[PDB]
């Protein structure tokens, strides 16, 4: 699963 | 609102402490309760309303995926049932950050790193709706809308290494792979982004250098998932 | 009660998704749910009981510890109005448990197996109302006397290795150490405890052996941490 | 800080 920000 | 008679500066400090406390639906109580008195919210302050309701959204997220996952392999009721609980309650959370956002604070933004942080956050809220979402079609264009007028004024106002302007195209290319079933998009946004970054760093002091470079990491993670 | 009209299975059946999706809150309130349906639970949902309310304390016990520490070092009203709403919160909760144990749980354990691990629970929530109180004396009490009562049962029917008696050990002697002001008495348990379950092993199956060390290793920490 | 039960 893609990565948002964090 | 049931903060309406606790003084703006006890919000913030009490969401402070919420936050170290890892009490996050108290923060985004104390953050909510902040927004309604009506006044602009400083950089922090902002942050703080951001982190609040990611952590509370994130742990439905998790619990959504999770009950989804069960009752996918499963086709009584309760795993629909529960399923539909948890996402009542998302749904719930997103309409409340939504309705900040369009009561007031996106109108009163009056400048764009403000009104950049709030469209983003509004694409995000629609976002997370979108992945439970059937309606779909409709929820998808308004994060999009969202997303794209923040990115144009983040590409008027902000240098490319602008944390927010990374945070925002991060996500905007995470929607794109996710949400929109558009990979080519995501991949050419992830990339524009982290190569114009990478350009921009020689302008950057040792902090805001690794400021931008924690980001970069991330739009480089998704490229390597992605390609 | 809200899950009144939910049948006991279903009640259960959604307490066990919800620990999948790290939803404790739920958890826990289909558990109280499940509890007031008037039937006895099975080993099983003594567990699914504990579990939740564990995590639920859990997080309101680490809130609680940092809030404290704030408040001790800055020794306006927020800091302390912060911690005690937490504080609040946290002796709702074990109160809730304790009205279960006392309504009727315990005197439904009709053997036991079922009365000790009451009774356990008895003596961990009043030692959790025991590290927020200030009486705290009698509370205290209520403790000490929940542990021994189970103490007694566990020596007298169960073997040293069983789970529940090591738990039960384990969380008398924490007691000791950390609210009674009693090390030796803490030091004194775990080694018996210890040494007696070192002792029984040779009588375990490989599942059993596993089950029993894991908890010993528990009572080794402790020791290697009070002497 | 003490360990109890887990
Ligand atoms: N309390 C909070 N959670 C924050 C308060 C402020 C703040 C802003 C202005 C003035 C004072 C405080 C924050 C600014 N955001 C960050 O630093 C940040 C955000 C995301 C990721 C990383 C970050 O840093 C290293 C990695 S976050
Ligand atoms: N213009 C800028 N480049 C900034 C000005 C201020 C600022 C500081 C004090 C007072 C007012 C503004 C910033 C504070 N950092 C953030 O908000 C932030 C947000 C998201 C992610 C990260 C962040 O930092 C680390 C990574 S960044
Ligand atoms: N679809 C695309 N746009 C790509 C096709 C290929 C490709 C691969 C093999 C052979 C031919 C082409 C690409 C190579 N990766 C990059 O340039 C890149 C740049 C920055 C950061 C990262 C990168 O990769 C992981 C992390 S990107
Ligand atoms: N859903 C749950 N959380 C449980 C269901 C059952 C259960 C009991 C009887 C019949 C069916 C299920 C449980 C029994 N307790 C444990 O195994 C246990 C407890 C504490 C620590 C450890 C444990 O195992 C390895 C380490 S825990
Ligand atoms: N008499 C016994 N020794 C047990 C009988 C049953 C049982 C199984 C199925 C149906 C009914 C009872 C047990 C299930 N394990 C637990 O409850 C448990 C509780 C706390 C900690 C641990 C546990 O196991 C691993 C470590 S242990
Ligand atoms: N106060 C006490 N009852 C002890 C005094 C000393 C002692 C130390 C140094 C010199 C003289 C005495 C003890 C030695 N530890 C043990 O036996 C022991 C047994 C089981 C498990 C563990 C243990 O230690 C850590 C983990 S225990
Ligand atoms: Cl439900
Ligand atoms: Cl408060």
């Amino acid at each position: 699963r893609s990565l948002s920000e964090r | 609102g049931a903060m309406g008679s606790m003084e703006r500066a006890s919000l913030i400090q009490k969401a402070k402490l919420a936050e170290q406390a890892e009490r996050y639906e108290d923060m985004a109580a104390f953050m909510k309760g902040a927004v309604e008195k009506g006044e602009e919210l400083s950089c922090e302050e902002r942050n703080l309303l951001s982190v609040a309701y990611k952590n509370v959204v994130g742990g439905q997220r998790a619990a959504w995926r999770v009950l989804s996952s069960i009752e996918q392999k499963s086709n009584g009721p309760e795993v629909r049932e529960y399923r539909e609980k948890v996402e009542t309650e998302l749904q719930g959370v997103c309409d409340t950050v939504l309705g900040l956002l369009d009561s007031h604070l996106i109108k009163e933004a009056g400048d764009a790193e403000s009104r950049v942080f709030y469209l983003k956050m509004k694409g995000d809220y629609y976002r997370y709706l979108a992945e439970v979402a059937t309606d779909k079609k409709r929820i998808i264009d308004s994060a999009r809308s969202a997303y794209q007028e923040a990115m144009d004024i983040s590409k008027k106002e902000m240098p490319p290494t602008n944390p927010i302007r990374l945070g925002l195209a991060l996500n905007f290319s995470v929607f794109h792979y996710e949400i929109a079933n558009s990979p080519e998009e995501a991949i050419s946004l992830a990339k524009t982004t982290f190569d114009e970054a990478m350009a921009d760093l020689h302008t950057l002091s040792e902090d805001s250098y690794k400021d931008s470079t924690l980001i970069m990491q991330l739009l480089r993670d998704n490229l390597t998932l992605w390609t």
